[PDB]
C-alpha cells in the first residue's frame, strides 16, 4: 500500500454551453515544504481532451506514461483514427476508471484524484470524476482536494444544474475559474501563484494558456488591522 | 534398439551408452598409478596448431584441494562437468560434513550427475570417463574410474582413452605391491611416451599428483591443526627434470 | 493397425491398445465369482511356480481393499499391484468424507475410473488387468458382484470368470448355474466355485484357493484342508 | 494504512405491487461533508424488466452494476436469447457478492422486477451475500426513516379497524400504480427535511410489463 | 436469532423465527431461516446470514449431484459431513455458521447433526442455537418427550419461538413450522407472533407477568 | 474434553472421556463420546478446542486403519503413538495448528503388556502410567500416587478412576456430566457403565 | 517461563583427560505440572552422544530427524560419523529454518576413534559452533551451570574423578532449577565402552 | 511430394504450408455464405444444411454482439472457438473502454489467434472461414477471414461450396447495391438473389435462408423461419 | 499420415483421424429416440454376451436431471466422462439460476468438452488427448420451446431432430423413421412406435432383458421404466401386428 510522498493541490472545473474549462495548479509539495515548482499537471490526451491530475506526483508520472501510451495504442491500425476513431473523454475516463478499481482490489491503490474533461465528437460535453477509492460521479462543477469544499461554491453559482448550461457561455466560465484560483491562492496553504488553464471548445478546439498569474490582489484589510493578543 | 535411451535391446542394454563409450576411445590417453603415499595422474595435451597456448587447456583441474581429476573423451564435457561437480560437492557435502568430501562419496555424486543425463531421453550422457583420485583420513589414498555409463569402479592402476589397451599391460608388468611415489612418477612418464613420440616434452605433457600434505600451498599459516592441499600440480620444469633422469 | 499409438482412432473404431490389454489378462491366474443370496464366493487359482515358493510370506491372489469388499485380479501382476493400492486410498477416503463405509457401487466406478483415466491419456498405457470386485453394501444384505476391465467399462454379472482359459470356465458356468434359483447356502455355492477351478489346475488341491465374503464385514480365507473335503465330494460323485 | 471502503450516501427504496414494482432513489451524491452532485441517477436499467440499484459505497456500486451487464449478455449467448427471471438474477447476484468475501463488496443491492405469476417482486440483499424477498425494504443512510412509514401505508401493520379495538383488523387492498408513486414521493421529501444525504432530485423507475419506464421528479436541494 | 429442531417418535419438527437485526434496528421480519436444500433435507440459517445462504444451496446441489450419480437417495450422515469438511477449509476468514441438518432416511431414521464454522459435528436429538438459544431452551427441554403427539409437537415448536421473542431482543418476526416425515418435509404454514401471543396467553394462563 | 483421564493397571488400560460438549454458554449436548477406536485394541481419546477435535480424530482414524489393511496386520501401540505425535509436531509449524491432545492406550499383543502414552498438542510423546491434559491433570496426578499400588486388578483400577472423577467434580467449575469409561483389553474394547 | 523453554530440561557436558561425560535430569515439565520422571534428554547415534534441551516437542522431533541424517551417512560410507564432523551437521539442520525455528539447545559430547580426543560443542536456536573445550552447558539452568561448573573445573581429571565432579555440579543446580528437579542419568564415556549410571537423588 | 504435409511446422520447398491450403479446402466442402454491404447496413445470407428430413437444419449465423455478427463455412467445432473468442473481445471493449469494438481491430485480433496455431507444433490452423460484418462508428464494414488469418475488406464476397456462382452475381451487381442506402429491404433482396445462383441441384426453401442484419438504427437481429418468408 | 495425425488435414479437407471416431460410436448398441409433443421416449437395445451377464443392472440410458435424460452409444468408458461432465453442468446451472436448464444449452456444454482434441491448440487449454468415441441423444423439456430431442456428435456439434437413431442399426432404423413418424402422435403411440422399429433392427430377441424404455415427460419427471412395464408393451405390440 503506497503512502503519499510528493503530492499536488487541486483542480477546478466547470461547463459552459460549447465546451469545458479545466484548470489546475502547479505545485509538488512534500508536506509543508513546497518542494517542487513548475510541476505541470494538465496533460493533453488526444486533441479534444485535457486530463487534469492531482494527488501524487509519484503516481502522476505513471498515469502520464499510461495516457501517452493510450494515444499510441489508438493510433495502431486504422487509416482513419483522428476524425473517425480518435479518443474522446468517454474512452479516456473508462480506462483510468477500470485501473483504479483494479489496484484497489490488489489492496495497493494508485493515489490520485483525477478529473477527465473534454467535448465528444457527437458535440456533447463530458466532465466526470474518478479517484483512488474508485468512486465515480459526474456533476456540472467538479473540483478536487481542498478545492472540492473550497472553490466549488463559486462555480456552482454560475452553473448549478443542467438547465443553466446553454445560458453560460465561454467568457463567464473563464472569469469563474480565474476567480476561483484567487480563493485557492489566498486561503489554501498549498497553492501556487502560477496555474495552467486549458480551454476545450468543440467549435475552436484546444487552447492552452500557460502560467496565468493570480491577480486582483486585496490586502488593504491587513493594514486595517493591527491584530490582537 | 541402439538408438534410443529408452529402448532396451534383445540382449539388453542401451546402445547410447555403448556409443558414448566409443567416444572415450577416440580420446587422449590418461592413466593413474596408485603408490603407497600417493596417486600420480598423467595425460598429454594436443591442440593441432602449435600457435596454441597449452597452459590454457584445462585437463588437470582440481575439484577440491584434496581431489584431482583428468578425462578422456569430449573436451567440452569436461569443463562443464568439473564445474557441476564442484558445485554439488559444497552443497551436499561441505555445508553438511563441514569439510571437503571423501574420495568415495565425491565419486558417487559425479556418477549421479551422469545418471540423470541417461534417464531423460533425448539428452545424451557425457562424452567422458574421468579418473578421480584423492585422499581422506579414513579410506586413505584412493583412485577411481567413473564411466559415462554412470557407474564407477575402484582400481589399483588403470588407463582410459585411445591408448588404454597398450598401457594396461605395462601397468600389470611394472606395478608392484610396494612402490614409492618417485618410482611411480617415472613409470607414469615412461608408459605415456608409448602413447605418443615426436612431441612428448615437459611443456606438452601435463602431470600432477595427489600426494602428501603441503602447507606450502595452504596459504595461511600459524594454524597447525588443519592439513594443507594434498594436491600438487607439478610445473613444466619439473616434468622436464624427471624425463632427463629417465 | 493403429497400435503405433493410443490417441489415434482406427477405421475399425477399436482402440488396439485396449484390445491387447485384454489379451494380457489371459496370462494371469483364473479367478471366478459366483453369487448366492446370502454369500458371494470369490475364488481364484493360486498357481505355484516352484516348490521353493513360500506360503509363509508370498502374496495371495485375492486382496481385501477394505473390510467388507474383496477383490481378485487376473492380469499383469506388476500392474495390479499399484491398481489395488490406488483403489484402497480412495476407499478409505470414502469414510473421511461421509463417515460411512465404502459402498460396492461407488467402489466399482472408482476402480473403473483410475483405469478410464489411464486409457484417455496418451502418456500412460492402460492397466492390463481386469478385476472382479465382490462385496455387500453396509446399509443392506443383498450380494453384489462387479467387474472392471481394462477399457474403463464396468458391469454387473451373476457369476463371471476371467483369466487363464476364461471361455472354458464361462461355458461350464452357464450349464451348471441357474439364475431362477441361485444357491442360498454358502457351502453349495463354494462347491460350484471349486468345480470350476478344478478344470484350470487340471490337478491340484493345494493350488485351488477359496475366499468368501459374507455380509456385515465378514471376510474369511478358507483353510487348505477345508477346500480338499469339497474336492472329495466332487471326485466321488463324478 | 488504507480504507478501501467509505460511505457516499443516498437512500433507495423498493416496492412490490401486484402488477408493477418500483425502485426509487435520490440523485444526491455525498462524500462526507461535500455535496458532489446535484443529479446523478443511482438507479440503472439492466433490461429484461430488471432495475438494479446498488447503493452505499459508490466504488463498489458502479463496478457491481458494470459486471452485471456483462453477465446479462453472456446469458443471451449461451441460452440463445432466454429471459432471465428476477429470481434467476437474484441467485446470479449471490455469486457476484460472495465471489470476494475475503475482500467483499460493500453495497446494499435492491433489484425490482416482475415474477412469472405476473405480480411485483423485490428482492433486497444483505451487503456481503444473501437475499430475501421483501415488500418494503429501504437501503442507504436514511433507510431508517423511510422504511416503517411504508409498513403502515402499504403493509397495514399494527393497524385495526375503527371502534373494534383489535377484534378484527383492516385488510390489504389493491393498489393503483400512481398511488404507490405518491407514497414514495412523500417519503423521500420527509427524508430530505430530516436528513442530510437525501434530496436534489428523485428518480423512480417503474417496472411494468409494457417495458421499463422512467419518471423523474424534482426534489429539494437543501 | 432463535433456531431449533427436536426429534420425536413421529419425525422431526424444525421451527424458526424471521427477525434479524444489523444495528439495533431490524432489517427484515420476513426472513426465511429454513432453506430448502432438497425435498428430503431441511437446514436452518443461523449465525451469519450470507455464509448460510451460500453454502446450503451449494450443499443441495451436491445432494442432487450424488443422487444422479448413484441412482439412490441422499443420507443424512452423507449430507452433513460434506458441509463440515467444506466449512473447515474456509475457516479463519470470518466464516460463521449455525445450521442443523434434519433428514429422515429409512436406513438410519431421523437424525440431527449440528454444524459450526469451526467444523464441529455433533450428533444429538436436541439442538437450539442462536442468541435467544437460552430462552427457547427453557421451553424446549421441559416439555420435551419422545412419546409425544404430532399435534402437541407442533404446539411446542410455536412455544419455543413465542417465549423467545419477548425476552430476546432480536427474535420475533413470525414462526415458521416444518415437519420432516419419511417422505420428505411438509410445511405447516407461517404464523405471526402477535396473533399467536394472545391465543397461548389464554390457553395455559401463562404470560401473566407480560402485560402492557 | 472437559475431563480426560488415563490410568493403566495390570492387564488393561482405562480411559475416561467427557460427555459434555461446551460451546459458548450453552452445553449443546450432554451425552456424546470424545473417543474413537484406532484399531480393535488401540483407543484414542481426545480433548481440546472444538472443531479441531472432530476433523482431526477422523483423519488419524483413516490413516491408522489404512496401514492396518495394507500390511494385513495391525500396528503395535508403540508405532501408533509415534505416528500421532509426528502429525501434531508438523502442525505446530504449519498454516493451521491443532489443539488436539490425545491419550492412546493399547494392549500390546507382541510384548503382551499394557501401555499408556500421553501425547500433548504441541507434540510430546511420553510413556507414562497416568495421563490427562487441561486442568484435569492438575488435580488428579497428586491423588494418583497414594492410592495407586504397583499393580491391581482392572476392577480396582475402575474404582481408582472413579475416585479421580469424584476429586475433579468437587473442585473444578467445569461440568462434564458423567463420563464414558472404556477399557482396552486383549479381547477387544468394551464399555463399562459407570457414574 | 519463556516460549522457547516452557518444558525445561538441563544438559551438562565436561572434558576430562581423554574422556568426556554428559549428564541430564529426567524431569519433563509443562508449565508448572511435572509430567514424567522417565524421559531421557540424551540420545545417541553410534558412538556420539547428544542432549537436546528446550521446548519438548522439538527435542523429540530432532531426535528422529538426526537419526535419519546419521544413518544415511553410516550405511553409505560404511563407517561411523565422528564427533568433530557431526558438529557442523547440527549447525546446518538448525539454520535451515532460521524463520520459525527449532527451539532447542543441543550439546554434543563424544571421543574420536582417530585421535582419542574429547570433543564437545553447543549450539543455540538457529545454530553455531561454540568450540570451547572448557566445558559446555545449556538448558534453563544455563546461568546456574556456567558458574557451578567453573568453580569445580580442574582440567585433566582421571575418568572416575570426573564422574564425581559432573554429578555433583548437576545435583546442586537441579534443586534450584524450577523446570527440572527429578532424576538423573549420567553417561561416563570412554573409548572402549560407554557406562550409563542413573543417580539416586531427591524429588521435589 | 508430399512429405511436407504431415507437419504444420515445416515449410515446403515451394514456400507454401500445405496444412493451411488444406484448411482452405475444408471450407469449400461445407456450406456457402455470402456477404455484401452498403453504407447503412451489412447483410449476411447463408445456406443452412440438414442431414436428414427429421433433422431441423443447423445454425450458421452466431450473434457476436448487437453491432457485430458472423457466419461460418467449414468445420463447426473450429467455428465455436472463434465466435467465443470474438465475443470476449467485444465484452472487453464494453467493460474497459465503454466503446463498441471496431471491425478492423477485431479482425487483426482474429488474425493473431490464427498465427498462434500456425507457429506452434500441436494444434491446427482453424478449419473454418468466417465472413464478419459489423456497423460501428465508421459505419458498415465487411471482412473475409481465412485460415491463414488474412482479413480483407470487401464490398462483397463469398466463400464455400460452389461460391464462384455467387461471386459472379456479385461482380455484375456490385454497384447497384452500394448505391442503395436507406432501404433495408433492397440489400436483403439482393443477397437473396446471389445465393440462389450459388446453388446447383437444389432449390430454395424457407428454412434454407438465414438473414442477419446490422445498421445505423438496426440492432443485431437473426431471422430464420417465417421471418425470411416476407423476403423469400 | 492424415489419419495417423490428430490435427492433420487430408487433401479433401477432412480431419481423417477425427472421421475415424464416428465408427466408434456405431460399434455399440442401437438406441432410438423419438420426440413427440407429449414427451420424448428413449429406447435402447442392451447386449447380453452371456445369460450370465446382468443386462438389467447395466444401462445406457442415464439420469442427468429431473427432466434431462441421455441415451448414449460407443465406449461406456467415454460415456462415463461425457455423462459425468454433463451432470456437473446441469447442477451448476441449477446452482446459478435456480431454473431449469434448456435442452439445447446442456448440449452446448457437452459439445465444449468435445472440442478439445489438442496439445497446442488455442481457445481453451487443451488437457484431453483424443476425440471421444461416444455420442449422445439428449432429451428434455423446457416450457418455452416444448419437448425437444437433440443429438450430440463428438466429431461435430448439436443438431436438432424429431427422431434419431444411433448405433449399429442406425442406417436402417432411419429409413423407417422417414416412413413412419407423424406430428399426430400421442406418447402412447410413440412408445409402441420405438419398439416396432427397434425389433427389426435388432438381432437379439425382443425381450425385456435386452430392452429398456424411459421417458422425459415433464409431469412425471425423468422416469426409467420397469421390466414389468416393458414386457407389457411387447405384448400389446404382438396383439397389434396379428390384427394387422
Amino acid at each position: 500500500t503506497q503512502q503519499p510522498i510528493v503530492t499536488g493541490t487541486s483542480v477546478i472545473s466547470m461547463k459552459y454551453d460549447n465546451g469545458v474549462i479545466i484548470a489546475a495548479d502547479n505545485l509538488g509539495s512534500y508536506g509543508s515544504l513546497l518542494r517542487f515548482n513548475g510541476v505541470e499537471r494538465l496533460i493533453p490526451v488526444g486533441d479534444n481532451t485535457v486530463v487534469g491530475i492531482s494527488g501524487d506526483i509519484s503516481d502522476m508520472q505513471h498515469i502520464e506514461r499510461l495516457l501517452k501510451d493510450l494515444v499510441t495504442e489508438n493510433a495502431y491500425d486504422n487509416p482513419l483514427a483522428d476524425a473517425e476513431e480518435a479518443l474522446e473523454p468517454s474512452y479516456i475516463f473508462e480506462y483510468l476508471a477500470t485501473v483504479m478499481y483494479q489496484r484497489r482490489s490488489k489492496m495497493n491503490p494508485l493515489w490520485n484524484a483525477i478529473i477527465v474533461a473534454g467535448v465528444q465528437s457527437n458535440g456533447d460535453q463530458f466532465l466526470r470524476y474518478v479517484n483512488l477509492l474508485g468512486v465515480t460521479y459526474s456533476s456540472p462543477t467538479l473540483a478536487t482536494g481542498f478545492g472540492a469544499h473550497m472553490a466549488n461554491p463559486l462555480l456552482r453559482k454560475v452553473v448549478d444544474r443542467e438547465s443553466d448550461i446553454p445560458k453560460t457561455t465561454v467568457q463567464v466560465a473563464e472569469e469563474a475559474i480565474v476567480n476561483a484560483m484567487r480563493v485557492l491562492y489566498y486561503r489554501d496553504a498549498r497553492s501556487s501563484r502560477n496555474f495552467s488553464l486549458a480551454i476545450i471548445d468543440k467549435n475552436t478546439g484546444l487552447t492552452f494558456k500557460k502560467n496565468l498569474q493570480v491577480e486582483n490582489m486585496k490586502w488593504d484589510f491587513a493594514k486595517d488591522i493591527k491584530g490582537y493578543g | 534398439y541402439s538408438f534410443s535411451l529408452t529402448t532396451f535391446s534383445p540382449s539388453g542394454k542401451l546402445g547410447q551408452i555403448d556409443y558414448a563409450l566409443t567416444a572415450v576411445k577416440q580420446g587422449v590417453t590418461s592413466l593413474g598409478i596408485k603408490a603407497t603415499n600417493g596417486v600420480v595422474i598423467a595425460t598429454e595435451k594436443k591442440s593441432s596448431s602449435p600457435l596454441a597456448m597449452s597452459e590454457t587447456l584445462s585437463k588437470v583441474s582440481l575439484l577440491t584441494p584434496d581431489i584431482g581429476a583428468v578425462y578422456s573423451g569430449m573436451g567440452p564435457d569436461y569443463r562443464v562437468l568439473v564445474d557441476k561437480s564442484r558445485k554439488v560437492a559444497h552443497t551436499s557435502y561441505k555445508r553438511i560434513y563441514g569439510e571437503y568430501p571423501p574420495t568415495k562419496l565425491l565419486v558417487s555424486e559425479v556418477a549421479k550427475i551422469m545418471q540423470e543425463a541417461t534417464q531423460s531421453g533425448g539428452v545424451r550422457p557425457f562424452g567422458v570417463s574421468l579418473l578421480i583420485a584423492g585422499h581422506d583420513e579414513f579410506n586413505g589414498f584412493s583412485l577411481y574410474q567413473v564411466d559415462p555409463s554412470g557407474s564407477y569402479f575402484p582400481w589399483k592402476a588403470t588407463a582410459i582413452g585411445k591408448g588404454s589397451v597398450a598401457a594396461k599391460t605395462f601397468l600389470e608388468k611394472r606395478w608392484n605391491d610396494e612402490l614409492e611415489l618417485e618410482d611411480a612418477i617415472h613409470i607414469a612418464l615412461l608408459t605415456l611416451k608409448e602413447s605418443v613420440e615426436g612431441e612428448f616434452n615437459g611443456d606438452t605433457i601435463e602431470l600432477a599428483i595427489i600426494g602428501d600434505e603441503n602447507p606450502d600451498l595452504l596459504g595461511y599459516t600459524g594454524i597447525p591443526t588443519d592439513k594443507g592441499p594434498r594436491f600438487r600440480k607439478l610445473t613444466s620444469q619439473e616434468i622436464n627434470d624427471r624425463l632427463e633422469a629417465l | 493397425g493403429y497400435d503405433r499409438a493410443l490417441s489415434i482412432f482406427s477405421p475399425d473404431g477399436h482402440i488396439f491398445q485396449v484390445e491387447y490389454a485384454l489379451e494380457a489378462v489371459k496370462r494371469g491366474t483364473c479367478a471366478v465369482g459366483v453369487k448366492g443370496k446370502n454369500c458371494v464366493v470369490l475364488g481364484c487359482e493360486r498357481r505355484s511356480t516352484l516348490k521353493l515358493q513360500d506360503t509363509r510370506i508370498t502374496p495371495s491372489k485375492v486382496s481385501k481393499i477394505d473390510s467388507h469388499v474383496v477383490l481378485s485380479f487376473s492380469g499383469l501382476n506388476a500392474d495390479s499391484r499399484i491398481l489395488i493400492e490406488k483403489a484402497r486410498v480412495e476407499a478409505q477416503s470414502h469414510r473421511l468424507t461421509l463417515e460411512d463405509p465404502v459402498t460396492v457401487e461407488y467402489l466399482t466406478r472408482y476402480v473403473a475410473g483410475v483405469q478410464q483415466r489411464y486409457t484417455q491419456s496418451g502418456g500412460v498405457r492402460p492397466f492390463g488387468v481386469s478385476t472382479l470386485i465382490a462385496g455387500f453394501d453396509p446399509r443392506d444384505d443383498e450380494p453384489k458382484l462387479y467387474q472392471t476391465e481394462p477399457s474403463g467399462i464396468y458391469s454387473s454379472w451373476s457369476a463371471q470368470t476371467i483369466g487363464r482359459n476364461s471361455k472354458t470356465v464361462r461355458e461350464f458356468l452357464e450349464k451348471n448355474y441357474d439364475r431362477k434359483e441361485p444357491p442360498a447356502t454358502v457351502e453349495e455355492c463354494v462347491k460350484l466355485t471349486v468345480r470350476s477351478l478344478l478344470e484350470v489346475v487340471q490337478t491340484g488341491a493345494k493350488n485351488i484357493e477359496i475366499t468368501v465374503v459374507k455380509p456385515d464385514s465378514d471376510i474369511v480365507a478358507l483353510s487348505s484342508e477345508e477346500i480338499n473335503q469339497y474336492v472329495t465330494q466332487i471326485e466321488q460323485e463324478k | 494504512q488504507f480504507n478501501p471502503y467509505g460511505d457516499n450516501g443516498g437512500t433507495i427504496l423498493g416496492i412490490a405491487g401486484e402488477d408493477f414494482a418500483v425502485l426509487a432513489g435520490d440523485t444526491r451524491n455525498i462524500t462526507d461533508y461535500s455535496i458532489n452532485s446535484r443529479y446523478e441517477p443511482k438507479v440503472f436499467d439492466c433490461g429484461d424488466n430488471i432495475v438494479m440499484s446498488a447503493n452505499g459505497f459508490a466504488a463498489d456500486g458502479d463496478a457491481l452494476v458494470k459486471r452485471f451487464k456483462n453477465s446479462v449478455k453472456w446469458y443471451h449467448f449461451d441460452h440463445n436469447d432466454k429471459k432471465l427471471s428476477i429470481n434467476s438474477a437474484a441467485r446470479n447476484i449471490q455469486h457476484l457478492l460472495y465471489g470476494k468475501r475475503f475482500f467483499p463488496y460493500y453495497v446494499h443491492t435492491i433489484i425490482a422486477g416482475l415474477d412469472e405469476d405476473g405480480k411485483g417482486a423485490v428482492y433486497s440483499f444483505d451487503p456481503v451475500g444473501s437475499y430475501e424477498r421483501e415488500q418494503c425494504r429501504a437501503g442507504g443512510a436514511a433507510a431508517s426513516l423511510i422504511m416503517p412509514f411504508l409498513d403502515n401505508q402499504v403493509n397495514f401493520k399494527n393497524q385495526y379497524e375503527p371502534g373494534t379495538n383489535g377484534k378484527v383488523k383492516k385488510p390489504l387492498k389493491y393498489l393503483s400504480v400512481e398511488e404507490v408513486i405518491k407514497l414514495v414521493r412523500d417519503s423521500f421529501t420527509s427524508a430530505t427535511e430530516r436528513h442530510i444525504q437525501v434530496g436534489d432530485g428523485l428518480e423512480i423507475l417503474i417496472v411494468t410489463k409494457d417495458g421499463v419506464r422512467k419518471e423523474f421528479y424534482e426534489l429539494k436541494r437543501d | 436469532t432463535t433456531t431449533l429442531a427436536f426429534r420425536f417418535q413421529g419425525g422431526i419438527i424444525v421451527a424458526v423465527d424471521s427477525r434479524a437485526t444489523a444495528g439495533n434496528w431490524v432489517a427484515s421480519q420476513t426472513v426465511k431461516k429454513v432453506i430448502e436444500i432438497n425435498p428430503f433435507l431441511l437446514g436452518t440459517m443461523a449465525g451469519g446470514a450470507a455464509d448460510c445462504q451460500f453454502w446450503e444451496t451449494w450443499l443441495g446441489s451436491q445432494c442432487r449431484l450424488h443422487e444422479l450419480r448413484e441412482k439412490e437417495r441422499i443420507s443424512v450422515a452423507a449430507a452433513s459431513k460434506i458441509l463440515s469438511n467444506l466449512v473447515y477449509q474456509y475457516k479463519g476468514a470470518g466464516l460463521s455458521m449455525g445450521t442443523m441438518i434434519c433428514g429422515y432416511t429409512r436406513k438410519e431414521g431421523p437424525t440431527i447433526y449440528y454444524v459450526d464454522s469451526d467444523g464441529t459435528r455433533l450428533k444429538g436429538d436436541i439442538f437450539c442455537v442462536g442468541s435467544g438459544q437460552t430462552f427457547a431452551y427453557g421451553v424446549l427441554d421441559s416439555n420435551y418427550k419422545w412419546d409425544l403427539s404430532v399435534e402437541d409437537a407442533l404446539y411446542l415448536g410455536k412455544r419455543s419461538i413465542l417465549a423467545a421473542a419477548h425476552r430476546d431482543a432480536y427474535s420475533g418476526g413470525s414462526v415458521n413450522l416444518y415437519h420432516v416425515t419419511e417422505d420428505g418435509w411438509i410445511y405447516h404454514g407461517n404464523h405471526d407472533v402477535g396473533e399467536l401471543f394472545w391465543k397461548v396467553k389464554e390457553e395455559e394462563g401463562s404470560f401473566n407477568n407480560v402485560i402492557g | 474434553m472437559d475431563i480426560i483421564l488415563g490410568i493403566r493397571v495390570q492387564d488393561s488400560v482405562i480411559l475416561a472421556s467427557s460427555k459434555a460438549v461446551t460451546r459458548g454458554i450453552s452445553v449443546l449436548k450432554d451425552s456424546d463420546d470424545k473417543t474413537r477406536q484406532l484399531s480393535p485394541h488401540t483407543l484414542m481419546s481426545f480433548a481440546g478446542e472444538a472443531g479441531d477435535t472432530v476433523q482431526f480424530a477422523e483423519y488419524i482414524q483413516a490413516n491408522i486403519q489404512l496401514y492396518s489393511i495394507r500390511e494385513d496386520y495391525e500396528l503395535s501401540p508403540q508405532a501408533v503413538s509415534s505416528f500421532v505425535r509426528q502429525e501434531l509436531a508438523k502442525s505446530i509449524r504449519s498454516r493451521r495448528p491443532y489443539q488436539v491432545n490425545v491419550l492412546i492406550g493399547g494392549y500390546d499383543k507382541k510384548k503382551n503388556k499394557p501401555e499408556l502414552y500421553q501425547i500433548d498438542y504441541l507434540g510430546t510423546k511420553v510413556e507414562l502410567p497416568y495421563g490427562a491434559h487441561g486442568y484435569s491433570g492438575f488435580y488428579t496426578f497428586s491423588l494418583l500416587d497414594h492410592h495407586y499400588r504397583p499393580d491391581m486388578t482392572t476392577e480396582e483400577g475402575l474404582d481408582l478412576l472413579k475416585l479421580c472423577v469424584q476429586e475433579l467434580e468437587k473442585r473444578m467449575p467445569m461440568d462434564f456430566k458423567g463420563v464414558i469409561v472404556k477399557i482396552v483389553d486383549k479381547d477387544g474394547i468394551r464399555q463399562v457403565d459407570d457414574f | 517461563s519463556d516460549p522457547s523453554s516452557i518444558n525445561g530440561g538441563i544438559v551438562v557436558a565436561m572434558t576430562g583427560k581423554d574422556c568426556v561425560a554428559i549428564a541430564c535430569d529426567l524431569r519433563l515439565g509443562s508449565q508448572s505440572l511435572g509430567v514424567s520422571n522417565k524421559f531421557e534428554k540424551i540420545f545417541h547415534y553410534g558412538h556420539v552422544f547428544l542432549g537436546i534441551t528446550g521446548l519438548a516437542t522439538d527435542v523429540t522431533t530432532l531426535n528422529e530427524m538426526f537419526r535419519y541424517k546419521t544413518n544415511l551417512y553410516k550405511l553409505k560410507e560404511e563407517r561411523a560419523i565422528e564427533p568433530e564432523t557431526f558438529t557442523q551437521l547440527v549447525s546446518s539442520s538448525l539454520y535451515e529454518r532460521r524463520f520459525g525455528p527449532y527451539f532447542v539447545g543441543p550439546v554434543v559430547a563424544g571421543i574420536n576413534s582417530k585421535s582419542g580426543k574429547p570433543f564437545i560443542a553447543g549450539f543455540d536456536l538457529i545454530g553455531c559452533i561454540d568450540e570451547a573445550k572448557d566445558f559446555i552447558v545449556s538448558g534453563t539452568a544455563s546461568d546456574q551451570l556456567f558458574g557451578m561448573c567453573e568453580s569445580l573445573y580442574e582440567p585433566n581429571l582421571e575418568p572416575e574423578d570426573l564422574f564425581e565432579t559432573i554429578s555433583q555440579a548437576l545435583l546442586n543446580a537441579a534443586d534450584r532449577d524450577a523446570l527440572s528437579g527429578w532424576g538423573a542419568v549420567v553417561y561416563i564415556i570412554k573409548k572402549d565402552e560407554v557406562v550409563k549410571r542413573y543417580l539416586k537423588m531427591r524429588q521435589d | 511430394r508430399n512429405n511436407y504435409d504431415g507437419d504444420t511446422v515445416t515449410f515446403s520447398p515451394t514456400g507454401r504450408l500445405f496444412q493451411v491450403e488444406y484448411a482452405l479446402e475444408a471450407i469449400k466442402q461445407g456450406s456457402v455464405t455470402v456477404g455484401l454491404r452498403s453504407n447503412t447496413h451489412a447483410v449476411l445470407v447463408a445456406l443452412k444444411r440438414n442431414a436428414d428430413e427429421l433433422s431441423s437444419y443447423q445454425k450458421k449465423i452466431i450473434k457476436c454482439d448487437e453491432h457485430m455478427g458472423l457466419s461460418l463455412a467449414g468445420l463447426a467445432p473450429d467455428a465455436r472457438v472463434l465466435s467465443n473468442y470474438l465475443r470476449q473481445q467485444c465484452n472487453y471493449s464494453s467493460l474497459v473502454f465503454n466503446r463498441k469494438l471496431a471491425v478492423e481491430r477485431a479482425g487483426h485480433l482474429l488474425c493473431d489467434k490464427a498465427q498462434k496455431n500456425t507457429q506452434s507444433y500441436g494444434g491446427r490452423p482453424y478449419g473454418v472461414g468466417l465472413l464478419i460484418i459489423g456497423y460501428d462508428k465508421s459505419g458498415a464494414h465487411l471482412l473475409e477471414f481465412q485460415p491463414s488469418g488474412n482479413v480483407t475488406e470487401l464490398y462483397g464476397t463469398a466463400i464455400g461450396a460452389r461460391s464462384q456462382g455467387a461471386k459472379t452475381y456479385l461482380e455484375r451487381t456490385l454497384d447497384t447495391f452500394i448505391k442503395i442506402d436507406g432501404n433495408p429491404d433492397e440489400l436483403i433482396k439482393a443477397g437473396v438473389e446471389a445465393i440462389s445462383q450459388s446453388l446447383r441441384d437444389e432449390s430454395l426453401t424457407v428454412d434454407n435462408l438465414s438473414i442477419a442484419i446490422v445498421g445505423k438504427d438496426t440492432p443485431f437481429t437473426i431471422y430464420d423461419g417465417e421471418a425470411v418468408a416476407k423476403y423469400i | 499420415e492424415y489419419d495417423r495425425g490428430v490435427s492433420t488435414f487430408s487433401p479433401e479437407g477432412r480431419l481423417f483421424q477425427v472421421e475415424y471416431s464416428l465408427e466408434a460410436i456405431k460399434l455399440g448398441s442401437t438406441a432410438i429416440g423419438i420426440a413427440t409433443k407429449e414427451g420424448v421416449v428413449l429406447g435402447v437395445e442392451k447386449r447380453a454376451t452371456s445369460p450370465l451377464l446382468e443386462s438389467d443392472s447395466i444401462e445406457k440410458i442415464v439420469e442427468i436431471d429431473r427432466h434431462i435424460g441421455c441415451a448414449m452409444s460407443g465406449l461406456t468408458a467415454d460415456a462415463r466422462s461425457m455423462i459425468e461432465h454433463a451432470r456437473t453442468a446441469a447442477v451448476t446451472h441449477n446452482l446459478y439460476y435456480d431454473e431449469d436448464i434448456n435442452v439445447e444449452s446442456l448440449t452446448q456444454s457437452v459439445c465444449d468438452l468435445a472440442l478439445r482434441f489438442g496439445e497446442g491448440a488455442s481457445g481453451e487449454e487443451r488437457l484431453m488427448s483424443r476425440p471421444f468415441g461416444v455420442a449422445l441423444l439428449i432429451a428434455g423439456h423446457d416450457a418455452d420451446d416444448g419437448y425437444q430431442l437433440f443429438h450430440a456428435e463428438p466429431s461435430g456439434t448439436f443438431y436438432r431432430y424429431n427422431a434419431k437413431a444411433i448405433g449399429s442399426g442406425s442406417e436402417g432404423a432411419q429409413a423407417e423413421l422417414l416412413n413412419e413418424w407423424h406430428s399426430s402422435l400421442t406418447l402412447k403411440e410413440a412408445e409402441l412406435l420405438v419398439l416396432k422399429i427397434l425389433k427389426q433392427v435388432m438381432e437379439e430377441k425382443l425381450d425385456e432383458n435386452n430392452a429398456q424404455l424411459s421417458c422425459i415427460t415433464k409431469q412425471d419427471g425423468f422416469k426409467i421404466y420397469d421390466n414389468e412395464k416393458t414386457a407389457e408393451l411387447i405384448k400389446e405390440l404382438k396383439e397389434k401386428e396379428a390384427a394387422e
